[PDB]
């Protein structure tokens, strides 16, 4: 029914919205470390080429 | 508002929102809704 499919979605919305917030989370912190890792190729590339 | 209407006595749990019938979907549809849905037998007034 309308009021019971309304009450098992909303556990696939909060499933799902939870499922993106975890992969949004973990790219910024990849993304820190890809930055740190393409500050010193940078530093390599001016100093020792 | 106030609707008033007389229904069957197995069929007053079909007044409510979301629910499905011969009173819910094709006499009352109530929205799936802010109210009070108020329901007294009354045989002596109606049955003969």
């Amino acid at each position: 029914d309308p009021p019971e499919a309304e009450v098992q979605i909303d556990r696939l919305i909060t499933g799902r919205l939870q499922s993106l917030q975890t992969y949004v989370t973990q790219q910024l912190i990849r993304a820190a470390e890809i930055r740190a890792s393409a500050n010193l190729a940078a530093t390599k590339m001016s100093e020792c080429v | 508002y106030a609707d008033s209407f007389v229904i069957k006595g197995n069929e007053v749990s079909q007044i409510a929102p979301g629910q499905t019938g011969n009173i819910a979907d094709y006499n009352y549809k109530l929205p799936d809704f802010t109210g009070c849905v108020i329901a007294w037998n009354s045989n002596k007034l109606d049955s003969k």
